[PDB]
């Protein structure tokens, strides 16, 4: 998968974004 | 108090699957992500995956895709991690951690806290086996007994039925790739006393109901 | 891949300052935050530093974190005996899309002067050879702060297959002991001229050599 | 005027918001 | 290229007000906030205020509330800072800076970039005055012109209408207690050529439209 | 609350110099530190943002480190272009605005020490006839750019009526300064002679002028 | 700031196709045209084509019509160039550049700015191959390692696992007619130490996962 | 129609150098000329646009002039950072697209240094692999221009020769490498082989022979 | 396919 | 006891000559003929010649006329065999045997008894050379490394720095016509683990001080 | 004129095994046959001289027979120590010297017979890029431990470039061997497919690879 | 050379001779 920074990954997990 | 209670120890055979639980308390279960990690003995911690207890969305490391499933139970506030097709390389301490996330006001990351106490999962095809005892031959002389290929732990070693205690050093066992254990017990003795005095090690392995007495002498 | 590099061990006397390094790359430390944890034996990891310098309430001010680019460090001032534990750094890695962890550092608060390891090496017994097995037993004892690396030499050529080493354990006199086992076939034992077990401690190697005879 | 962190101040300026911690708190507040 | 151009220097009497401009180019003007700071001579930079050009909301430091107004012109992509009730303590270099803000994905702060070249605002009760020029006379020899008691900056000095450039050295001016500036310019000349050649310094003070041609010669 | 930063720093080319920045819980402890290069007569240039990140055009030589309320800018392999002013910048929660350090003037010592050339001009007859008198003391071709200027009246010190300029860079990369002594024609004629004393790197240069017959 | 990020290097077989990307940031993506150019080694830059990302209309040079397709993705603010039927003559560094256009008021042309960092596309029939390493032996003395017959770039060379750095000098590689690369690394060593000290060069070729440790000694 | 531009240019620091650019009625005569600085490891940097206009970050040193179909870039007060590649660029109506000059490699001139040459014969391992490679290593020469010749018993050898382009070194001098590939029979068939390195009209030669 | 000046070509592309 | 002690092993280059000795004891040296034979690896024994230790008369097979000399030294009771113009086909174990002759009373032949222990004579022009390592790509998957064209023996092969030992089988080397050696080492691995686990063989050749690490993956 | 002797023989412990030795009138028909035991790492041991006489110390299990130009060795009641190589020796008049049999590997069966497992690897892409080709045929887990390897190229046998190792005793007391076919890349690419056929106890196990 | 039987060849070698037409050869020489 594409590399995503830590803040981006946390937001996607904790707000339902892919 | 923010506490993560984790299930008890597991022992399973290769090819099976293990399901470890992590019960949360003292905070809102659905508002904080849960991480699953593992640490094999003497090795670096290995991140496995992480889940949102409310959403249920779970993402996994590429090392574990298709082999591990992380799940939630909001009613019991428990996160579950099941690892399938277990191998001896999967023997590790499995831990769950709460992800405190980002403070949106400050932009700070609050860290992984708290942690579960860990769950030791042992994977081996080994069954009960008595040890094989071999003498270890060389102004102080070093001789002892090699206690090899036994399972499970522990094994007890004494010298001359416990009469000789000075100079005795029993090393902890090793876990070789076969799944069996092996340790050594060495005694430091005077060189002069070798001719007139004999030294016999008393290997006792209760799990296999085995008692072995072996005399070790210079080759 | 992309992992965190951290020294195997560190040590200082009580009341001193000790620093533990954590090296990474732009994917994990250079682009994210470094977190520091204390891992006592039989205890869960304890958060010491988050967001590269912030310490939670209840963590003493002795623990301080610093970051510079892809590297970071943990500093412990005024060592107490209770500070002896394992310390590891943790950071999100973008390529791995998950956490990566350091190998940990064993911080030892010196209560005794450093001791070099004593090594005893046993050749395989004649009984074992008659069993179509061979085992070399390398016994390490009386070393402190208690971290060693064992290397096996076969005719000055290193051998790694068939090597099993135990993690060091605290013995009665508060020094440490360890053992390394080299498993072989009797044919391999008889072919070579001699075998050596080399034990490295505090940058110094103690070796013992045995002969097939 | 109250003391606000740098990220909070920048967000309040560019978005156009001082009145206000978790992910679910944002959903309830919004 | 990302550029912040800033208006030229200003000289104001105490009690007046000044309006410094900041024209932006190379980026979307309404998508990045503008900051205004000042630096007095021999002082650290002092943050003054900031504005969102997208919506026009502006905020100010406590020490400047009621005296500073920060505004913007979207059509001209220009931000303005007006300072009122000027005193001697308001003499400073005033600068505007773009706030690149936070990256949403990484959470990183991108810094204040770029910066305007600055605007020197001098608050002085002194009025415009042309200089008085006096000759300066004592292997080689040094001759000079004393450009004294002028205001404001700057003064240009040349020798023989630009013909003499070798050995010319014009020091920066001093600000004396009267509120007026004074500088000196000297030229190094061979001693033999002093008797025959003549050396005339050309002084030009644009703010007072003053041009003075004074020859320097040894005293008799 | 403001940012404390050393007044000056210097080193020879090719060396490493570190510039400190001290803050509090409200500015550096909770928020990021940003570093700027302020060239003489130029707009500030961003060097480090988010405490260690460099823009596209900033070389690897410039690096930043942060530890709690303290931060540091490291410059490795100094060059002549590195001689400038460096200041740190951070948001302050109490001020609800930016705060800046005092700045550290970094000078790269790229030439050997040079004694200043001093020339002292007596007041011209034209100025005296205008009921004014000014002694002009001109200081040139010294390095590094720091001079102490003293004025003497018949070997006695004079303090009032003295205006000295700050040193300025010259085309040959040396420094120039000027000091003026304003006085009345009566004062000029009342003393046998006046002297300008220029001290540079512990060495003094003196010039003397006297009223003309 | 306006930045154009561009994809990493590519190695393609003849006849295949390559797709190079160009990510834009710092400006309104649809308000400036994007240019694609290439530069073969030892050759001048060759204009290929250009596109209006606002509407997607693209035009191409005569020499490349029917082989190049220039596209864009507004959501990603990315421009793409795809070159088909690759041959050895298509090996070049590929770059994208923003067209600042004309100022309406002044009529001035503002230049092509900024530029992408470039993408090296190598079209070679050779397949991945690890290197062969051969020792190189002759006041002082010079010892070296010949890293021969590898593909593609790069190869890292170190001496004594990084301990030896003084006197180390590794030349850039050559591309020989076989399609394989070859470089050399040498170290200047005192003549007295030749025979007593040992010098081991460490070669790492990531594209083939090859690690070679070869000691160099006098013949 | 293309843009003609001199292959190379050089001058000492602090001097002024001019780089020409020749075009036609369809590219320079009717359209503007743009100048770019192309560092060895960086994207091209715009120096002059609209034939004489410089961006905000371009120093006063760089200036541009245009006369009909000809253009020129003048650099005054050369510095070490100015050593790069400079190329002109213009729209061509016939191509309906951009055309570029060949580029002028500008080197700012340390004193001349003769090259150090080391010649390695093929190793016994390579010979046992049925291969042979002579390795000629050229280091610490300035400026970066070398001619390499190979000799077999004093007769020239042209085939099987691969020479690298010069590369910059840490001490700001230049390095080059030349390889002579051959069979073990060829290596043993001649008494000796030689590598001849010509620099600024002066030659340095090294010779190796089979060992027995 | 037709010779168009640089300004004319730029305007056509950008509409 | 009738004993024939024979000299040690020989290694020589083609075109040279070798002299092998056979010292007799426990009987009368001059009263029993001596035979020299040879056995190439994997081939039948080949009779070379025979001598009378007293007479000194020596006779040879037609395959060896003019190339081999068998001689005697009665004072040292040693028979010598010198073979000239050695080729790689002369690499063999050379043996001496006592001819017990005929019993004149019974007419019986008493056989060739005793025998020497043999002398390994190796003839090759090869010199020390590091190995060339190549990956070998194909339920259970079979992959490994080809260790080719090295000299001399031995070479040691391990997988993942010795971590992987189950399913590893390292075959003995072959002696090709070039005089160089080549062996293969293959590891049997599960097919499922191929995606997540990598396999690197560790080829170590001490005689040339060569260490090669190569990763082998499915083609 | 040489002696012909079977390649191998085998039987369970306690059984009787016969080894043949065929010759002509020049060697066996006119002279006496001698029998030798050849243990690994040991000198040949005289078992039978004058066609039936055994020296003192040789067990009565070993018996010799002769008929014309043929002879035989009989071993009764096999013990584990009997596993060795046995060869016949006779004087040949035409050769004017000794001739020897090719030997027979007598194995005292300790395991049930196991068919060989064969794995065949094509040349690697790296090797092909190196202008070499090697086919690797690996045989394992066979007993009594004697195989013959044949290489087929489009059903045509190929012998040049074939190198096979003698079998070696592996850990589980079975045997392993390897055969290498060296070729040029052009020969590998030209043919449709190659086969390695391993014969053991009269049964062939074959593996086939394709150039792809 | 001419083919010779095994006994004849042994006698020729051990008696120093085709002119051939417990106890060793040196022993029978002493006896005779």
């Amino acid at each position: 998968e594409v590399a995503t920074p830590h803040r981006a990954a946390w937001l996607a997990m904790m707000l339902g974004i892919d | 108090v923010q506490l993560l209670e984790q299930s008890g120890a597991e022992v399973k055979r290769p090819g099976a699957s293990v399901k470890v639980s992590c019960k949360a308390s003292g905070y809102t279960f659905t508002s904080y992500a849960i991480h699953w990690v593992r640490q094999a003995p003497g090795q670096r911690l290995e991140w496995m995956g992480w889940i949102n207890p409310g959403n249920g969305n779970a993402k996994y490391s590429q090392r574990f895709q298709g082999r591990v499933i992380i799940s939630r139970d909001t009613s019991a506030t428990t996160s579950y991690m099941e690892l399938s097709s277990l191998t001896s390389e999967d023997t590790a301490v499995y831990s769950c951690a709460r992800d405190r996330g980002f403070d949106l006001l400050t932009g700070h990351y609050l860290g992984l806290d708290p942690w579960g106490q860990g769950t030791l999962v042992t994977v081996s095809s080994a069954s009960t086996k008595g040890p094989s005892v071999f003498p270890l031959a060389p102004g102080t002389a070093a001789l002892g007994c090699l206690v090899k290929d036994y399972f499970p732990e522990p094994v007890t070693v004494s010298w001359n039925s416990g009469a000789l205690t000075s100079g005795v050093h029993t090393f902890p066992a090793v876990l070789q790739s076969s799944g069996l254990y092996s340790l050594s017990s060495v005694v430091t003795v005077p060189s002069s006393s070798l001719g007139t005095q004999t030294y016999i090690c008393n290997v006792n392995h209760k799990p296999s109901n085995t008692k072995v007495d072996k005399k070790v002498e210079p080759k």
